């Protein structure tokens, strides 16, 4: 409805005074001229917005005297006549600062940032003074009442108006200061006092700070055994003679029980996890009829239930983690056991076949120490860990032992920084920098077996155990427990005795790869570097630079067939599942890129070994998007380059099969973080007959 | 089970008290469940809403056992067993306190509870076990200060709990869990007196000194005697040192 009529509008534009109002617009060319009508309420609000923003300009005398509608009976549009006065243009003057001992005239100055001559602006006074939309955020009350200043009071007055200037005086009054002196929680039902009082950031004997208790708050909201809408500090027995506040946390039990579902599709299949898990156990009372209720409840130790699978294995878990061990440091203690069943697959060509497979039981115990005072945000993690592999037909790989069994015993030590401030989900600055260092220990020192000379000993060339003296291909029949050779002629193959001329015999390479790796001896290290930065207004930029490695002391031992870092796909599988590292590329299929035996004349050809070594480098660009509360969607594009080789002989780190792409996430309060993504591989997978390049591939991911 | 389909009054009323007398009080509960409005006011009702009470007490549903009781003292102000229905009641209550580590809530109902029952009614037998019930809930509420008192002194927040331990002592006068308090409000004074600045030391090896003080002087033959006595020789043989 053409509803213009601007009687007066000497110095504020036609332009952004009709945008001014948010609502009740004009008949124009919009999506159906943006419902312009009539509505009573929005007309005054927007009206007052109208005033608001004549007054942002800097005019408090601007004022409306005549705003009118008029129907038109022929045509049936509504004209508004609006008439505005302006007045005189507002500078601020002279905001002098009385009542003030423990900040000087100048700091206060330099906080409140407004200096002689700006334009009138009585909504920023205010905003600078007292904060009222955000608790957080850097006004004059904030300040005085962040240092344990309680019962201060300060009001802006107006003392002179002269010559179209204001003069400010902020009368302020300080009072004594405040101590806590009694400070307990109230409301836990089934979660112990003495979980609840180590994790709490105002204590006794401090002075007053909001941001403490602020902070307190999210930190009791992010424990995970109480509803984060619950806590509700209350300030009791303030007493302003002798400066005393004993505040009271009254806290509401949630529930401990929680299901989780990670994993992801994206063309290989289901490669997720399914967590059941209770964060409020008690070992303390697995004895007690009474408590053991849901199963016991009380300290915050977490006893998770895991079965963690895909189309070729499956792995049951339980793990058992307390957040402070020995009561007096946070050094939190996580113990796991698990077996795992897993059978061949090549992932360049999805085939599962199930009479090769290989199970997995693993025992591991592991403390964290958040490490105090070389610099904050550092985290060191030391675990050891059993494995055993208990191998069945697989004849796969570098495998030779394929119905044998290997020991794993390893120490891992970790130093993990995370700055990545300040939001959680959408990161501006900071960095997330982790080395990691697994070590078993160094055997071929300690044993006297010289490794080299195995295969010339008569305990592992080719004994011929077999008892039936049948045939052979030289014509003779094979005496039982005598040495063999394989001698082929024309073009079947067969064997020989030789009887006693043992060191012209063939070398058993299963028994002598058994030998070689019945107990694993490796070292493995890993780096990653996430390096957040900040362009523009909206683009944030990730690096994501990583590195790998993995060595045997004895070079004549060699590098072991287990723990091999696997490059491609998605990076939604863990160590936990299987024996592999699952680098991420998402221009690729899972785990598609691991080098493979390229000897043709060998009977295995597509068969995957794993890499040794492993250097990935992302850049990825970032705009928020909608990014929210209880919803966070945003877009992502990528630019991967990554590399593996299995033997750092002749490694050429400047291959780097590129992958580029682009997608969004999404993140629900209670749904997790879910995710769609898109990418092209440049590179061919390796073992593929024509070059070609892996085409788009769905990456839906899940974590419911 | 019969009375269960059937509707004869007196034939419920009849086989509930068999089952009462006879010690099966969970399916007497479910009868007079079902007689539960249906039966007051009307004869026998004495008998009534008194064993539906002590069935609830024996079976160990002390929650309903208190509410049934408090509502027969309710009713039936003129009840010749009156007082012993109050003390059953207050008592029932008060087996439903939690550990001391939970939200004491419960223990502050139950007190209140029994604190009327003995204001009312002072004279009887069971007026010695309502004062150990009352004695042992202030000991549970003495015992959850104390133990966040020393909370303190264990995640190595010495100030914190040389301020939480003072306000222990003053708080609850007389307590046997005083001597505890200041033996390890002493400790955390030490702990933060030889750990300090040395701008900052002497004041705080100066606050372990009147907390030995203390210690010793209410009892001089504390249970931590030679324990306290090492501290106290470190705190001398500190301080000597800084004096000019």
């Amino acid at each position: 409805i053409s509803s213009i009529d601007f009687t007066g509008n000497k110095q504020l534009s036609d332009s952004k005074l009709r945008a001014a109002m948010k609502d009740t617009k004009q008949k124009n060319v919009l999506r159906v001229f943006k419902a312009s009508k009539f509505i009573p309420e929005k007309y005054k609000t927007d009206l007052e917005k109208v005033i608001a923003s004549y007054k942002e300009k800097g005019y408090r005398d601007a004022r409306i005297i005549y705003d009118s509608v008029i129907y038109n009976k022929k045509k049936n549009m509504l004209a508004i006549k609006i008439d505005v006065e302006e007045g005189n243009k507002y500078y601020f003057g002279n905001i002098k600062f009385l009542g003030n001992t423990v900040y000087s005239d100048q700091q206060l100055n330099r906080y409140l940032g407004i200096k002689k001559g700006e334009t009138y602006n009585g909504v920023l006074l205010e905003k600078r003074i007292a904060d009222n939309t955000k608790p957080d955020g850097e006004d004059i009350t904030n300040l005085y009442q962040n240092n344990g200043y309680l019962f201060s009071k300060i009001n802006a007055v107006e003392v002179k108006t002269v010559n179209d200037t204001i003069d400010f005086e902020i009368r302020i009054t300080e009072g004594p200061i405040a101590y806590f002196n009694k400070i307990y929680v109230t409301g836990n039902d089934k979660t112990n006092d003495h979980v609840i009082y180590r994790e709490l950031r105002t204590k006794p004997g401090n002075k007053y700070s909001k941001e403490e208790l602020v902070r307190t708050i999210r930190e009791i909201g992010q424990l995970g055994f109480f509803d984060p809408e619950s806590i509700k500090p209350e300030f009791r027995n303030v007493d302003p003679a002798a400066g005393t506040v004993d505040i009271e946390y009254q806290l509401v039990e949630k529930g401990s029980s929680q299901v989780e579902l990670q994993g992801g599709y994206g063309g290989g299949g289901f490669i997720g996890t399914l967590g059941l898990s209770f964060n409020n156990f008690s070992a303390r009372k697995l004895f007690d009829k009474d408590a053991y209720k849901p199963l016991p409840m009380g300290d915050g130790q977490k006893v998770a239930l895991r079965l963690q699978g895909s189309t070729y294995f499956q792995t049951y878990s339980l793990s058992f983690s307390e957040p402070w061990f020995g009561g007096k440091k946070p050094v939190q203690f996580s113990s796991s056991i698990s077996y795992s069943k897993q059978f061949n697959y090549n992932y360049s060509s999805r085939d599962v076949n199930r009479n090769q497979s290989f199970n997995i039981f693993t025992v591991q115990v592991g403390l964290a120490k958040r490490l105090t005072v070389p610099d904050d945000y550092f985290v060191l993690s030391q675990s050891v860990s059993y494995q055993h592999y208990d191998l069945n037909n697989y004849y796969t790989g570098l495998f030779t032992f394929g119905n044998g069994a290997s020991r794993n015993l390893a120490y891992t030590i970790g130093l993990s920084r995370s700055n990545k401030g300040v939001n959680p989900i959408f990161p501006t600055y900071g960095s997330e920098f982790s080395i990691s260092a697994k070590v078993t220990p160094p055997y071929s020192l300690f044993n006297n077996i010289n490794y080299g000379d195995l295969q010339n000993q008569k305990e592992y060339k080719t004994q011929y155990t077999g008892t039936t003296t049948t045939t052979g291909i030289d014509g003779q029949a094979i005496n039982p427990g005598d040495y063999t050779k394989t001698e082929t002629v024309n073009g079947q193959s067969g064997t020989v005795s030789v009887g006693s001329d043992y060191k012209s015999a063939d070398t058993d390479v299963g028994k002598v790869d058994q030998k070689k790796y019945n107990w694993l001896e490796y070292y493995k290290v890993k780096f990653k570097a996430d390096w957040y930065t900040k362009i523009y207004g909206k683009l944030v930029l990730r690096t994501l630079t990583e590195f790998g490695f993995l060595g045997a002391y004895d070079q004549s031992r060699g590098v072991v067939p287990f723990e091999r870092f696997y490059l491609g796909g998605d990076g939604m599988a863990n160590y936990s599942m299987d024996g592999r590292e699952t680098i991420q590329l998402r221009g690729y299929p899972n785990n598609s890129l691991t080098p493979i035996i390229e000897d043709r004349n060998s009977s295995r050809y597509g068969q995957q070994i794993g890499a040794t070594i492993y250097n990935k480098f992302s850049m990825e660009l970032r705009y928020p998007i909608t990014l929210k509360s209880s919803a966070s969607i945003y877009a992502l594009t990528f630019l991967e380059a990554g590399s593996s080789y299995p033997t750092f002989k002749d490694y050429n780190p400047f291959d780097l099969n590129r992958s580029a792409g682009a997608g969004l996430r999404v993140f629900m309060p209670a749904f997790g973080l879910l995710g769609i993504d898109f990418g092209y591989g440049f590179d061919a997978l390796p073992g593929s007959t024509t070059n070609k390049a892996n085409g788009w591939e769905t990456h839906f991911i899940i974590g419911f | 089970q019969k009375a269960l389909k059937n509707e004869d009054v007196a034939a419920k009323f009849e086989v509930a008290t068999k089952m009462y007398d006879a010690g099966k009080y969970n399916k007497a509960i479910r009868l007079f469940e079902q007689l539960a409005p249906t039966y007051r006011g009307k004869p026998q009702a004495e008998k009534l809403f008194y064993m539906f009470s002590q069935s609830y007490y024996k079976t160990k549903q002390y929650y309903l056992a208190g509410y049934q009781f408090e509502s027969f003292v309710s009713g039936y102000p003129r009840s010749e067993k009156v007082q012993e229905a109050a003390f059953l009641g207050a008592y029932s209550y008060s087996k439903l306190a939690p550990v001391y580590s939970l939200d004491q809530a419960d223990t502050v109902k139950a007190l209140d509870k029994l604190q009327a029952f003995i204001d009312n009614y002072p004279n009887s037998e069971y007026l010695a076990q309502a004062n150990e019930s009352v004695k042992i809930l202030n000991g549970k509420l003495e015992k959850k200060a104390y133990e966040n008192a020393k909370g303190y002194n264990t995640i190595s927040d010495y100030k914190s709990a040389l301020v939480a331990f003072d306000n222990f002592i003053a708080d609850f006068p007389g307590t046997p869990l005083k001597e505890d308090a200041l033996f390890y409000k002493y400790d955390s004074a030490y702990q933060l007196a030889i750990n300090s600045v040395p701008s900052k030391m002497e004041e705080r090896l100066h606050v372990a000194q009147t907390a030995y003080a203390n210690l010793m002087k209410y009892k001089s033959d504390t249970k931590y005697k030679e324990k306290a006595d090492q501290m106290n020789a470190r705190v001398e043989t500190d301080l000597q040192k800084f004096t000019k």
